Order: C-alpha cells, then structure tokens, then sequence
C-alpha cells in the first residue's frame, strides 16, 4: 500500500509509505504487530522516544532497498544500538560492519579432546594458566 | 460474560445483543408483533435497535420510531442506530456525499421522530465520494446533534483506516464503528482485517445476519419452510442459496455442529450467536427475528458464551473446516 | 480579602464562597428554606450555586431552579453549576460518554428551567471512555451554548492535565476548574497535587465539604444531634464515621483547634472555611447549610481569612499533625 | 509517567517522555519548579530561545541514561555552555571534558605559612615577583 505512516522519532517527523516499510518485514517497522506498541491513535503516528540522528540512515535502508550507511554524525555505537533496536537483523548488521572495517574473526578451533585443549592451552595462550605464562 | 459493553473503544455502552429491523418491521411482521418484539428485548436488557433509510422503503424506522414514541422508554435509555445509502430512486438520493448524508438522515430522523439516532452509518463504501466529503458530513450531522457518533457498514480494513487518517488530517472525528456480516459461513473480515483496527484504531465491530439470515438456525434442515423468510416473495434469492450445492454441504456441516449444541446444552440458533461473541473484538450482534419465541430463544446465546472453551472451538473450526488464516 | 476572585485563570468570576445544594434541596429542607437560603446568600454577594444531576435524584435542580424562576434575578449576576455522572439507572445513563454528557445536561438544564449552566462538571473520572471523546463533549455543550466552560470533580492531576494536552491536541477546551474535597481531614489533593496544576495550566479548584458534612462544626462533640446530617435517613454511614475511632480522634483533634478559633475571635464553623481559603490556588470553597442560622454563621469565614497567619497555619498544622508532605 | 513532553527549542520541536527527564530530577527539565518558567500553556510545551544544535546531544543524555557526547559540529564553547544551562551538573561536565581531552589540573598545595609562600613563590614562580624573575 501507499497508505502513509508517520513516525515520529522524538519530536522529528518522519513520513514513508506502508509499503516501504512492507519491504522488510522481520523488522519492527515492518511488522504491523512488533510496532502496534509505538502507534498513538490520538496523532496518528508511531513514536520513538529515540536517538534523532540515527534514524534518516533507518528510514533510507527501507528506500534505497537496503542500503545501511552510518552517518557522519552519528557514533558508531550509538548507530549500532538503533541498528539493533530496529531489528534490521544480523545480514544487515554484518554488511554493515564490514562496510565499517570490521572483519568477523569467526570462531577458533577447538580440541574436545580434554587432553588437547589441556595443552594447546599452554602452548598458545599464556593466558590460559600461570604455567602458560 | 458482561452483557454490556463498549462500542469499540468509544465510550458508548451497548448490550452484547441488539434488535434489527431488516425484512421484518413494516414488512413481514405485524406492527403489533414488531412493538412485541422491540417490548420484549428491551425488557430483557437490550438497549441496541438498528435500521436503516432502506429497509421496507422507510417503513421500517417510522413503525421502530411509533413503538420507542407509544412506549415512553426514555431516549437516554437507547441507542437507536440507522444506516444511510440507498435513499431514493433519485441520482442523488443515494450514496456518501454530503447531501445525501445530511438529506438521508434528516428524512430517517423525521421517519423515526427522533431528534437524533445514536450512530449513524455509512451503509455501504462510496467510490463516487472523496473519503473527506463523507467524513466531513458525518462530523457535521454529530456537531449539528442529529447523531452522536457514526460508523461504517461494509468498509474494507483500508477504507476504514483512511476514514479515520482523513478524520485526524482535518481535525474531523473517526468512524467508532463497523456493521459487519459474520456468521460461522463469513468469518474472514472480522477474524482477519477487523482486529488490528480494533486494537489500534479503536473500531469495533457490530456485526449483522448471525444466523446467515435463517441458514444457521437449522430450520433448512428438511426443504423451505412455509412462512420463513427464504419463502417471502421477494427472497427468492436466499432460496436459490439454501437448496444450491453449496447450501446443501452447509445444512450438512450444521448437522454436524448440532451435537456441539447438545453438548453445550443449547439450540443451535443459540450456539451460533454466542459463536459470534467469543472475540473482544466484537460488540455486539444484531439479530433478527420474526416472533417472540425466536427472539427469546436467540437471547438465550449469552449463557451459552462462557462454556465456548478453546476446544469447542476447535471442534467447531474443525466441523467448518473454514476458518480463515490470519 | 478580595471577596470575588477568578475560578482559576478563567475569566469566570465567583465568590470565595458558594452555596451548594447536595443532601438539602428537595431533600431534607423545604423549599421555602431553600428559597430562603439561596436569597440570603445571594442578597450577601455570593453569586455560585453548585448542584448536581445526582442530588435528590433530579429534585435539587428542579428546587433552585424554581427558585432562580420566582426570584427574578438576572441570569448575568449568577454562576449556575451543575455536576454530570449518575443520570439514571439504565446503562447508557451514566459516564463522561459524549451521549450521557449531552443528555444528561440537557435534562439538568430543563429540570433547572435554564438555558445553560457556568460550568458544567464532570462528577467524576470515567475509565469507560476515551479522554478525547469527553473533551470533545464538554467542548461540544460549550459551543452549543449549553454551558459556559467545563470543569472536572475527582479527578487525579494526571487526569486533569490529560484532559488539557487532548484539548490542546485537537483545538478543543480545557477544563478549567477542578472540584475537590478539601478540609482540615482531607488535605492531600490540594495541598500536594493541585497547585502545579494551578500555576501551569490555570486549572483552579472549587472544593467541597469544607465541614467534612458538619464534622468539623463541633456539633458532633458529645454524640449524635436530633436532625443532624449524620441522622438522616440514608446517611449512617457518616454516622458511622463520626462514632468510629477514627472519628473519635477528629473530635478530639476539633477541641484542640476551638482554642485557635476563640484566639482568632471566630466560631471553629467560620476558622475551618477561611482555612480553606488560606492559599491561591483555592478559587471557592462550596458551602452546605440547612437552615438560614448556619449559613449567616459560615459567611463569616471572610472575616477570619486576614488572620491566618503563618503562624496560626503551623499552629494549626500541629494541632492537626497532617500536613502532607510536598 | 509517560505523559509526553514537548520542548521547543527555538522552533526545533522535541517530544520525550516525561519519565525521561524525570530520571534526573537536579537538573533543569528533570526539575518541575526549574522548567515551570519556560512552560506555554497556549501550545503545551516549554519554549528555549537557545542553540538548536547542541539539544539533541543534550535530550540523548536523559535518553541514553547517561551519555553526554557533543555533536561533531558544535563548538565546545557552545556546548559546555549549553551544559551548563541545563543544569546537568558538575559530574557530567566532567566526564564530558575529560571525554574531551581536558585533565583536570587539580590544584597546588599552598604553604600557608607566610614565609615558605614568601620564598616558594620567587623560587617557582619567576611570575610571583620581579625578583622572582
Ligand atoms: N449493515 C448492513 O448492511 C446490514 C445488512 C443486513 C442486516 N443488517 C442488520 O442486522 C440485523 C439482523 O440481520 P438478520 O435478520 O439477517 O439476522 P439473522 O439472525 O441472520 O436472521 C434472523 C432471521 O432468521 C430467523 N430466525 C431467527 N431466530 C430464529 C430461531 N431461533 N429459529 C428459527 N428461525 C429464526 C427469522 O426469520 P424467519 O422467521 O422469517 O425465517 C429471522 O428473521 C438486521 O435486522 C439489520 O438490523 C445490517
Ligand atoms: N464535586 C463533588 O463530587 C461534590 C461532592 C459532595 C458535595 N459537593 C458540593 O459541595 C457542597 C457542600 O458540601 P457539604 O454539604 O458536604 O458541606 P459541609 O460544609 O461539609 O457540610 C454542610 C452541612 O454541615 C452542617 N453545617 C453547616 N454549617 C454549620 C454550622 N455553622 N453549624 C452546624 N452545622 C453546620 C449542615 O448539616 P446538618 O445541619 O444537617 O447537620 C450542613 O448541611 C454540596 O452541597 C455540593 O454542592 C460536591
């Protein structure tokens, strides 16, 4: 649908399409009953008592298709938290790290064996006992 | 449980239960049977009457409006509903737009010897009728006190929903409520598009024709019974329904849902009404009836309503094999 | 010292004392005391008569209504109100709904032979219905010329400032007066909630029972008097209150305070309605009386008003041992 | 509560709730008898002929719980000055200069005896004295 909706993030209005937000529907805004909460039936709005900055780059990932770019204004962390709140899920979070120049270091791996992972604790990780050390 | 409750979330009260007039005043029934009938309900706690410009060419409000005058019953007592549409055989004596708004419930008001009716609907949608239009009259009729709210019969989710945007665009007020048909054979509008508007618009939902019209009852279980509505002249159109292919696998599932009945310890009639109060998002159910024992049966529906546990309900959506997915 | 002052930061101006008409008018006195009454405060400066749909079932607004009707005082030189909850015994007769709003003054305006009231009032919170839906009511009856301005009785703060941001919402009006309990027994609301509320939004507040019903007069030091309030018929429960231990300790706390009232000159009657006037934010203190004796002795609480000193309001504080904490 | 608060800052309209400024009750909008004064009862909001800017960071704080960062582009002389209007009090100041780069300097023990503060202050300070220098 066209049917417009307003969102109201802390006093700056924000006004997009149903549809638009239709787009990604595992989000909060995407989903009628995950943002039910927000709706004000006095206004006619969802409001987010929320960072400010932070949302345009919200909003334009529902417009560009799914582009996330951090403004230049906005903390890393701070973004990532309303990244979060969003939930624009962990794809576009990852995408976004990278873009951001963080690399996943995925996970090591480990022995099972209690006798391995006895050593290989000591022989790679001083940090692993006083004895490692 | 409670009989009374809000209409949507509006701060209007009404009976779990209210009384039509649709086919029976100033049609197939005796106006003598019709004071019965409205006598009967409101001393059994209904206070919800509903009509309409086009039921029996207006002759359905002028015998509803003699009863309420011949009674006495105070006005504040009731809650007298009509719906506008189809006023005249003149282009513009039907629809939305503003004339035929004020024009139709003005002649309905007159008809009923009313200053006012409590909600006032939209009978049906108007495509021919920017949504401003109608929602501007329908504000204006409430701010002139000739109703106190109004509502929308036969509106989709989407034009309801750009009623009540339109009406906080323009400082306006906001439909309260829907007339929707629903029975255990029309369940998709209201156990699908009805709810998220109840619960973030406010709208709630007086449904219509909780026994399909008579199809429910079980009366059909054998032919076309003389005297009942599928054989009025003029309701030929509901014959064709009962006997077609379709009817018949209705009658059958009703056969079915008739052991629920005795199990429930009620009459079929009963069960199906109290069916149709088993959500919060309805308000009430208007019924329809032709004599007084049908009307102090079908009110029997509310002792009926607590015993409507997950697992008949269940059953029964089993027995329909219809139920909607959300 | 200014007999006359603004009901909030309205424009409305009362008088400091007003004369109320629950449990006396159409009840216990008979009108000719009542006529008496209302044209012995009237003819000492006090323009404000408080009544309500509730009092007497109807009978207290036909009674000050005939009054007003046979006296012949000019409309302008009086300030009618008129508090709407209880309407009747059928559903939709009670509640802040926009039909029990509309009806319910309407009736009170014909029992009262008026073609509007001041301030009409809420008589109490309603949870049933939607703030914006009473504000567009009472906002409703004020453009329909019905009532002047609009006031909330019982309301908490939160509700009242509520009501004032859903008025400012949608371009409606704001309450401007809240009508609260106040006495030496029951400082709470107005000592701690109301002034913000005062100073923020102008909303003033009207209290009622500055005698607690007649506990705070004195009379009930040795038991319970012939006539007395706390005699009636219908009224044990106050009889109840004054014997139970807590009302014990009141009259003894009342002892105590008469030997500020004898410092001050004045009857313990005339020191418990000037203290009610002691602070701003007070706009009118609703009297009851009945018979012409009492309201000639509680006039005289204007002349004590002057004479509160801080220190005698610390003196009292202590006495009373209830000063609730800001 | 969650009874909405408007705040408009010269002109830039702010909504938050109201339990959100009430979280820190020392401070000017946390403060009902501090904020009284800027109250317009005519549109029901408190009106600041102030910065606009600068706000955002400032109600993020009330938000956040607690972070006070200063947009990347407002003065620090701005900004501390809007600190300091809204009474946000001598420990977020703080941490916000020392976020800021700015160590605190402390201060200098004093001799308080008349002669070593006669002698220390032209053996220290070539400042103190002519001599001294
Ligand atoms: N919003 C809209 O567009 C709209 C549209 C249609 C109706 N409505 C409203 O809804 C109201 C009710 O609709 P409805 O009349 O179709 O309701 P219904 O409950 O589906 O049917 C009522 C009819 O079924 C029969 N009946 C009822 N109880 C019975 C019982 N215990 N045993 C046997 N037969 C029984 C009677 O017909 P017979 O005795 O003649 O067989 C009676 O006239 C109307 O009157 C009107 O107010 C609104
Ligand atoms: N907003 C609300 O919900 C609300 C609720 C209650 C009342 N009110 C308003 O407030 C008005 C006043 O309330 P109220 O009647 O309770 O007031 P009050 O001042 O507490 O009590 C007045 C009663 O006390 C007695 N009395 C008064 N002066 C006396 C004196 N000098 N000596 C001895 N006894 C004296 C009389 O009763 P007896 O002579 O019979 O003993 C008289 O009827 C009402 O009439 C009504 O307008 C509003």
């Amino acid at each position: 649908s066209s049917e417009r909706v307003v969102i109201n993030i802390s006093g700056l209005r924000f006004e997009t399409q149903l549809k638009t937000l239709a787009q990604f529907p595992e989000t909060l805004l995407g989903d009628p009953k995950k943002r039910m909460r927000y709706f004000d039936p006095l206004r006619n709005e969802y409001f987010f008592d929320r960072n400010r900055p932070s949302f345009d780059a919200i909003l334009y990932y529902y417009q560009s298709g799914g582009r996330l770019r951090r403004p230049v204004n906005v903390p890393l962390d701070i973004f990532s938290e309303e990244i979060r709140f969003y939930e624009l899920g962990e794809e576009a979070m990852e995408m976004f790290r990278e873009d951001e120049g963080y690399i996943k270091e995925e996970e090591r791996p480990l022995p099972e064996n209690e006798f391995q992972r006895q050593v290989w604790l000591l022989f790679e990780y001083p940090e692993s006992s006083g004895p490692a050390r | 449980l409670q009989f009374y409750r809000n209409l949507g979330k509006s701060g209007l009260r009404v009976s779990c239960l209210g009384l039509g007039t649709w086919v029976t005043f100033g049609g197939q029934i005796t106006d003598e049977m019709a004071e019965h009938l409205m006598t009967l309900a409101y001393d059994n706690g209904i206070n919800l009457f509903d009509t309409a410009e086009v039921y029996a060419a207006g002759k359905a409000e002028v015998v509803l409006g003699n009863i309420i005058k011949k009674k006495g019953w105070r006005r504040s007592s009731l809650v007298i509903t009509t719906k506008i549409f189809w006023g005249g055989k003149a282009e513009t004596e039907r629809g939305l737009s503003r004339k035929h708004i004020i024009e139709g419930l003005k002649a309905s008001l007159e008809r009923l010897q009313l200053e006012y009716v409590d909600v006032v609907f939209a009978n049906r949608p108007d495509p021919n009728t920017p949504m401003e239009e109608t929602v501007r009259a329908m504000t204006h009729v409430i701010n002139q006190g000739m109703a106190m709210y109004w509502g929308t019969s036969r509106w989709s989710s989407m034009e309801i929903m750009e009623a009540y945007s339109v009406a906080r665009q323009f400082n306006l007020i906001p439909p309260i409520c829907e007339q929707a048909e629903y029975h255990m054979f029309q369940r998709e509008k209201v156990e699908v598009q009805l709810p998220e508007l109840f619960h973030k618009i406010g709208v709630g939902a007086m449904t219509w024709s909780p026994l399909a019209c008579g199809i429910v009852s079980g009366k059909y279980d054998s032919g076309i019974p003389p005297y009942s509505r599928a054989s009025l002249k003029g309701y030929q159109w509901l014959k064709d329904k009962i006997l077609s292919e379709e009817g018949r696998r209705q009658q059958a599932k009703l056969k079915e849902l008739q052991a629920i009945a005795e199990r429930l310890g009620c009459t079929l009639p009963q069960l199906a009404i109290a069916w149709c109060l088993r959500n919060e998002g309805v308000s009430s159910v208007l019924l329809g009836a032709s004599n007084a024992e049908q009307l102090m049966e079908n009110i029997g529906a509310i002792q009926v309503l607590p015993k409507l546990s997950s697992s008949i309900v269940h059953e029964i959506d089993s027995i329909l094999g219809n139920k909607p997915y959300s």
